[PDB]
């Protein structure tokens, strides 16, 4: 058995959190009571992978909630599903960081990141054979970015093995709504880097991008992006629990996709998207989940690919399909597109196949991409950063932590070095 | 007596274990339950072969295979489909964790722990036997299980029994088509394993297949299903002479005689003639002839080369149903009369042939039509050295950079191994290049 | 640099009596000349390429005829001289099963290995110019902290604690500079940093002012002579042929203090890193940072003179090539040290071994092969 120890932290992390558990329990078909009324038997062959069974014929998902400080816990305890989790693990504190990287990791988190420790310790002691953690948060805002930090690193210092996966969601350059976004983005990047199996890079702007252009909403709203969000996270550990015609898994695709130990920063996406009222016109082939997925517009990550080149990509498809067919878009991706590829990788593509699809759909498919073009984003950050550093715009709130300054300049370093490696293998050579 | 152990390593392996057991129970009319319906029918013979099964006291027919994957979602479809009741329950899931395309860890950490239970299990099932054995085991180069594992697992049948013919059937890289991007990793590092363990390897190749299928079998869109239905086919026309009767019975060591002419040169190539579609079936007589020279067609090849780049090493024909030597003759002397068709000037003989009186048959809902006769051909030929070149040129193009070493090298694996790797894998191409040679006077 | 690479050496260990009763001895180790080493495959005739000669590019070669304090004397006194010269230089040390690495660098107290023969020329050379007790602590190669009298009081007991609980070099200013020599002695284990002069019962790095990176909260240890330094150093070693599962750094920093009391005087380092050679999960995280190591040093032998390009050395990926990133970056510079065995047994990895750390590695073949 495979399980899954899922985590979240901050606002956004557990709205994500939330939107993810819905999906998950619909598509195995779980009451929000906990019991099962589903049709399919396959649902509760691999249910383990996320649940823990409780006495009654109940089902309790793997989730810890990290800082659901009280203006979120009423949000998530209250909502449609907030009776699934165990009220044990609705871990807080009171007087979050408030958009401060320092009282998130040294001085309001470090009080509250043993009860976490704990209830994780608790956790995976209860698993017959850990696969990895999975983490979801915000950079650029408070508790998600400082004590997601702290936690990734003390957890990888205690399970130093397992797979640990994080759905991170960067600022973006032009829609923000704070200030000090670039202090915590590029602290939390330098703890990144070197803490992480796999990050996967999502961005508001490409999810208000797609809303408004490929689905056709005029009024999107947070929901919409969660909604998005967990389709993807949904997709891209969909053969650990269903079977199919090739198989693959979370360290599969971790060996086939991180060519150098620091390499590991993805661009996410999923297909089919269209709005309903157009959905008639476009039947569902392996040829257009292909297009779509590699249209620069449906990318999650807010940048254009085209700018550089694909160290590697996969393809998770969903459904039943020919195997030849599949095989020869992506052939036909690599061949017609071989000046966005880099040359000294033989074959960039990754492909796995499941045969089981969404509740209401024949066919999906998802998108994961790596690829140089992903520095710009880092670049950006830095941009505003140094242009704050320079002046001391805000240090005060910072130093006043117990934060040395010379901890900003290591961070600024190191998201450079980052930005350079990728630009190495931007070259053709 | 006569038996072989079928192995099967990996999810290409259980996939093809799959097709072929339902074959055998197809041709030995033994029912998903084991129970044969044909013993109270006719009441005596060996009909329930004991090649494949072997008979218990209730009647019922257990097969003679173990197989393994690491990753319990292929097998457990085994414990679940309609086969479930047939096979033992030992089917030696494993796979707390996958070995995730990674040779180093299906070889050194992951694999360990588990090859005694395998070791332990082969051992059970050939103290069964009372007369010849020979081992079947089907992988996939290129995956996990199928390229460490079955590596250990070579390593330690070599040493328990060593004196036992271990035919190999392996699913190789195609030239363009790939489901991986570490797949020529894997697929160099078993070239110690193929080389120094297996006696004798068939190589097949998906795009070929993928060729076939759509060419001769009118199959737009083929999938997996097809494919191991099809060395299901060749699998069992190989094994035929153990169990049906006919005018030239070919055991596996007259088998292997004729066809591995050193040590070093034991990669011959296959294929089957009447691959025909059901509609096609009618405007064709597919007299003797006419399959004999369909089989040195170089488009109808299982794997992606041109025998015409190379010369003729060796040849076997293996006949199944409706043949009579005469035609077998006259077809064997129209091929030696072309000249398209080229043999080393060391080899006069150059064809070994068997007949046998059992025709083939066709699985239901399959899409092969039922014929009164087929032949499959294996030829051990020097063009086969193209289908390693590719590779090697894939190999160095990763290694010149160190892509995606670390993860082998922080699983145990010395990188310097990896040179020793390609350092055989030359060895062999250079062999061959040594034996299309001319002899001199 | 002149293109100095790395200025391997090379040190050969003597056949033992109990490894010649067993017939170890068939030819694996020798020597075209003091600068190439020649490793040739014993006749290896059980078990049912004949030599396949490799040679490896050396600085100096040091056969069995050469002991510990031989090979001292003849290479590594330099670079201690080097150091309080006023330079910053670090020794790899890289062997394998009975090579003699661990009795080469540490040996015993009379044929002292290159740790106790530095320890005894550099603390035998200030004596009569360095301070009574500790005033000042080399935190950074560019930074110190002044001690006050509590801070002299308790570094004084930090050093008797680890004591209690179980000749000359081109320097010579007295009454000009107060000397204050301090060491410290760690080991990198799993990517973990522990701190070894802790006396027997994880540390982190960060970057100086100059982005140099450094391991904080290291228990540096004032000492007075060569004794006090050589015997901290063994209870030090308990915490860590007989061979290391990690890889231990011992370092010594001298400050050129002059009587004034000046604040960041010139900080000499001399470093020692002592490199462990399919217990899986360590023997992989070796073997892994021993590949980055060997990236990194193919990259600083890359990127000299001879192509003028630096492209990226990774010291990034592992501890051992971050925390030496002032070495590899120009901060510093470094040498190595190989240790191998003619043993039969140990051929393999004793020829890994060299094709890891040589200066220059290269195949001959030995064409006389292929008898047969
Ligand atoms: C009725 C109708 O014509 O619309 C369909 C539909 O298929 C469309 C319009 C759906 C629909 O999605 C959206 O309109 C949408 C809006 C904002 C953000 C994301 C989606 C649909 O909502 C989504 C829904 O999809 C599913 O049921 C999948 O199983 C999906 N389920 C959920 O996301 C889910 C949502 C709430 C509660 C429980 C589950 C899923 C996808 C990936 C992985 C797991 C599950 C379907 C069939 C429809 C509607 C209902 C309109 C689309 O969505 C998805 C993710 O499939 C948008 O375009 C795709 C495909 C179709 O075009
Ligand atoms: N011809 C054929 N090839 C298959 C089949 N199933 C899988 N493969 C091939 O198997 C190769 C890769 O093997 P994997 O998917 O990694 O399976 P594996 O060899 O057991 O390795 P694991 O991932 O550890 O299970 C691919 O190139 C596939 O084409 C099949 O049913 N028929
Ligand atoms: N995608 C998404 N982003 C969100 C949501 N809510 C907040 N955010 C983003 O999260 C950031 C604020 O981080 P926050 O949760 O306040 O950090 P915290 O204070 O530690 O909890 C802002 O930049 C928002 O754009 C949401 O529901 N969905
Ligand atoms: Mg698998």
């Amino acid at each position: 058995m495979r399980e899954i120890v899922h985590i979240q932290a901050g606002q956004c992390g557990n709205q994500i959190g939330a939107k993810f558990w819905e999906v998950i329990s619909d598509e195995h078909g779980i009451d929000p009571t906990g019991s099962y009324h589903g049709d399919s038997d396959l649902q509760l062959e691999r249910i383990n992978v996320y649940y823990n069974e409780a006495t009654g014929n109940k089902y309790v998902p793997r989730a810890i909630l990290v800082d659901l400080e009280p203006g979120t816990m009423d949000s998530v305890r209250s909502g449609p599903f907030g009776q699934i989790f165990r009220p044990d693990n609705f871990v807080f504190g009171q007087s979050g960081a408030g958009n401060n990287w320092a009282k998130g990791h040294y001085t309001e988190g470090a009080e509250l990141v043993d009860s976490v420790l704990d209830v994780v310790r608790k956790e995976s002691e209860s698993c017959d054979c850990l696969q990895g953690f999975q983490l979801t948060h915000s950079l650029g805002g408070g508790t998600g970015s400082g004590m997601g930090t702290l936690l990734i690193s003390k957890i990888r210092e205690e399970y130093p093995d397992r797979i640990m996966n994080t759905f991170s969601v960067m600022p973006s350059p032009k829609v923000s709504d704070t200030v000090v976004e670039p202090y915590n983005a590029t602290l939390s990047v330098h703890q990144l880097v070197e803490n992480t199996d796999e990050t996967y890079c999502i961005d508001n702007e490409a999810l208000y991008d797609i809303c408004f252009r490929t689905l056709k909403l005029t009024t999107p709203t947070y929901g919409d992006l969660n909604h998005l969000v967990s389709a993807t996270m949904s997709g891209v550990t969909t053969c650990l629990r269903f079977p199919g015609q090739l198989n693959a898994d979370l360290r599969k695709l971790a060996v086939n996709m991180v060519p150098f130990p620091r390499l590991h920063f993805f661009m996410p996406g999923f297909a089919p998207l269209t709005s309903r009222g157009s959905q008639q016109y476009r039947a569902l082939t392996v040829p257009e989940l292909t297009q779509q997925m590699f249209d620069s517009k449906n990318m999650m990550a807010a940048c254009d690919p085209r700018h550089g080149r694909y160290l590697t990509v996969a393809a998770i498809f969903r459904g039943r399909m020919s195997m030849k067919e599949v095989d020869e878009q992506m052939l036909n991706v690599q061949n017609k597109n071989s000046s966005y590829f880099v040359e000294w990788i033989p074959n960039n593509v990754k492909t796995a196949v499941c045969d089981i699809p969404p509740r209401g759909l024949k066919m999906s498919a998802t998108f994961i991409g790596n690829s140089t073009a992903i520095q710009e984003l880092f670049k950006r950050i830095s941009e505003q950063f140094t242009a704050m550093f320079r002046r001391k715009a805000f240090l005060h709130w910072y130093t006043g932590e117990g934060m040395d300054e010379m901890e900003f300049t290591e961070a600024e370093s190191n998201m450079n070095d980052l930005v350079s490696e990728y630009q190495q293998y931007q070259d053709a050579t | 007596m006569r038996e072989c152990i079928s192995i099967h390593v990996g999810q290409a392996g259980v996939q093809i274990g799959n097709a072929c057991w339902e074959l055998y129970c197809l041709e030995h009319g033994i029912q998903p339950d084991g129970q044969m319906p044909s013993d109270k029918t006719i009441g005596g013979g060996d009909d329930s072969f004991n090649t494949f099964f072997s008979e218990t006291g209730a009647g019922k027919h257990v097969p003679r295979a173990v197989f393994v994957d690491l990753e319990p979602t292929v097998i457990d479809e085994v414990r679940t489909g309609t086969y479930r009741q047939l096979f033992h329950p030992e089917q030696l899931i494993t796979g707390k964790e996958d070995a995730a395309n990674n040779y180093a860890r299906g070889h050194y950490t992951i694999g360990k722990e588990i090859i005694d239970l395998v070791l332990d299990r082969i051992r059970k099932l050939a103290d069964q036997c009372t007369g010849l054995q020979g081992f079947l085991v089907f992988h996939s180069f290129g995956g996990g299980t199928g390229s460490g594992f079955t590596s250990l697992l070579m390593e330690r049948l070599s040493v328990d029994y060593g004196k036992k013919s271990k035919l190999e059937f392996s699913i190789y890289p195609a030239p363009q088509v790939s489901t991986a991007v570490v797949e020529p990793y894997n697929s160099i590092l078993t070239t110690h394993t193929t080389l120094e363990h297996s006696d004798c390897a068939f190589m097949v190749d998906n795009e070929a297949i993928y060729d076939i299928c759509r060419r001769n079998l009118d199959i737009e869109r083929p999938t997996y299903t097809n494919l191991n239905r099809l060395i299901s086919q060749i699998v069992s026309s190989i094994t035929a002479s153990l169990r049906f009767d006919g005018a030239l019975n070919v055991d596996l060591t007259e088998f292997q005689t004729n066809l591995v002419p050193y040590p070093r040169i034991h990669f011959p190539l296959a294929t089957y003639a009447p691959v025909i579609s059901a509609e096609k079936a009618y405007h064709e007589q597919l007299s003797v002839a006419e399959i004999t020279n369909a089989c040195f067609e170089p488009a109808n090849q299982m794997v992606k080369c041109d025998p015409r780049h190379g010369k003729y090493m060796a040849c076997c024909l293996l006949y199944r149903g409706d043949v009579v030597p005469k035609d077998v003759n006259a077809a064997i002397a129209t091929i030696k009369t072309k000249r398209s068709i080229q043999f080393v000037d060391w080899c006069p003989t150059g064809f070994k042939v068997g007949i046998n009186y059992q025709p083939p048959t066709v699985v239901p809902g399959g899409d092969l039509a039922k014929v009164q006769r087929a032949v499959c051909m294996l030829s051990n030929t020097t063009a086969i050295a193209e289908a390693w070149a590719r590779l090697d040129h894939k190999f160095d193009l990763m290694y010149a950079k160190r892509a995606f070493v670390h993860w082998y090298v922080g699983e145990g694996m010395e990188e310097g191994e990896f040179s020793e790797a390609r350092e055989d894998m030359a060895a062999l191409e250079k062999d061959y290049e040594e034996v299309g040679v001319d002899s001199v006077e | 640099d002149t293109s100095e690479k790395v200025k391997v050496y090379l040190r050969i260990r003597p056949f033992l009596t109990s490894e010649l009763d067993r017939q170890e001895d068939q030819g694996c180790v020798c020597i075209e000349n003091t600068e190439t080493l020649v490793l040739q495959a014993p006749k290896d005739s059980f078990a049912l390429v004949g030599q396949a000669t490799h040679k490896f590019t050396f600085s100096q070669i040091f056969g069995p005829e050469v002991g510990q304090v031989a090979f001292f004397n003849l290479t590594m006194k330099e670079m201690v001289k080097d150091v309080l010269k006023g330079q910053n230089w670090l020794i790899y040390t890289y062997g394998v099963t009975n090579s003699g690495k661990t009795y080469t660098i540490q040996g015993t107290s009379k044929d002292a290995g290159i740790l106790p023969q530095s320890l005894a020329l550099i603390f035998n050379s200030l004596q009569g110019q360095l301070h009574p007790t500790p005033d000042l602590k080399p935190l950074l190669s560019n930074e110190v902290i002044w001690l006050d009298s509590k801070q002299i009081r308790q570094e004084e007991m930090k050093k008797l604690s680890l004591l209690i609980g179980g000749d000359t070099v081109p320097v010579s200013v007295p009454a000009d500079i107060r000397f204050s020599v301090w060491i410290s002695f760690f080991e990198i284990y799993n990517e973990l940093l522990y701190d070894l002069l802790e006396p027997p019962s994880t540390l982190r790095l960060c970057e100086d002012q100059n982005g140099n990176p450094y391991v904080k909260d290291l228990n540096w240890i004032h000492v007075r002579d060569v004794e006090e330094a050589w015997k901290l150093l063994k209870v030090g070693r308990k915490n860590q042929q007989q061979s290391s599962r990690s890889h231990s750094i011992f370092s010594i920093r001298i400050l050129h203090l002059q009587g004034e009391g000046d604040i960041v005087p010139k900080i000499s380092e001399l470093s020692l890193c002592d490199l462990a050679g399919c217990r899986l999960k360590e023997a992989g995280n070796i073997n892994t940072s021993l590949h980055t190591l060997g990236r990194c040093i193919a990259a600083l032998r890359q990127n000299q003179q001879n192509r003028s390009k630096q492209n990226l050395i990774p010291f990034r990926d592992s501890k051992l090539t971050r925390v030496f990133q002032g070495f590899f970056t120009g901060r510093g510079r470094s040498c190595m040290i190989v240790n191998v065995n003619p043993c039969a047994s140990t051929y393999d990895e004793t020829l890994h071994a060299a094709k890891f750390s040589a200066l220059a590695s290269q195949l001959v073949h030995a064409p006389p092969v292929h008898l047969g």
